[PDB]
């Protein structure tokens, strides 16, 4: 549920729907192109203290990798 | 006294005029000093919850 | 879910004191307060998913982590 609200932030879109008439690359390249100012980790690296940049690397490095990707720990406890 | 006068307002004036810029770079340094703190307040935050992955 | 039992086999949990103060410290007025407990005695005949959520919560990933390392000595020493 967490992760799920950190989508926008991090380039993660849906698969928007795709009728006859227009092909899915460039639905997605606009439907990208509209929300690339959400996207944080480039506008703070065009402009902002390079202390900002670290920090906001580190957030977002820790935001995205969590333990529902691949992780689990009942088996160790077994 | 139109002597008088005059120098009193104009010492009054440089007096007045020397507090409000020691005051505005007072302010100055106290917001650089709180972004200095939120930084290292942020650092210590990603720090502690790498420890606690 | 998880309910309670019939016949304990054991008392001696001796819990501390409650606290006592007045009624502002705790949910403001007194007519506030009789709503509240109201409100949330229908979770105390149970533990069921809302209670392991907001413990997740509140415990973060350390409180897990302790829990299950002091269960994992339990469960060795039984």
């Amino acid at each position: 549920c967490d992760l799920l609200h950190a989508a926008p932030f991090q380039n993660i879109l849906p698969r928007v729907h795709v009728k006859e008439g227009e092909r899915l690359d460039a639905k997605m390249k606009r439907l990208e192109s509209k929300y690339a100012p959400l996207h944080l980790v480039p506008l703070i690296e065009r402009l902002g203290t390079p202390q900002q940049i670290a920090i906001a690397r580190e957030g977002d490095l820790l935001t995205k990798e969590r333990l529902c990707c691949g992780l689990s720990m009942f088996e160790v406890i077994l | 006294t139109t002597q008088s006068l005059a120098s009193v307002a104009y010492l009054i004036n440089t007096l007045a005029n020397n507090v409000l810029q020691m005051l505005d770079i007072q302010a100055s340094q106290l917001r650089r000093m709180e972004s200095s703190i939120n930084h290292i307040s942020q650092t210590v935050d990603i720090h502690k919850e790498k420890v606690a992955r | 879910r998880f309910v309670r039992t019939v016949l304990p086999f054991s008392q001696e949990f001796q819990r501390d004191k409650q606290p006592n103060a007045q009624p502002q410290y705790l949910h403001g007025s007194k007519a506030l307060n009789l709503a509240y407990s109201s409100i949330y005695g229908s979770y105390r005949n149970f533990v069921g998913p809302p209670h392991f959520q907001v413990i997740c919560r509140l415990l973060g990933y350390q409180g897990i982590a302790v829990v299950m390392e002091e269960l994992l000595k339990v469960v060795k020493s039984l």
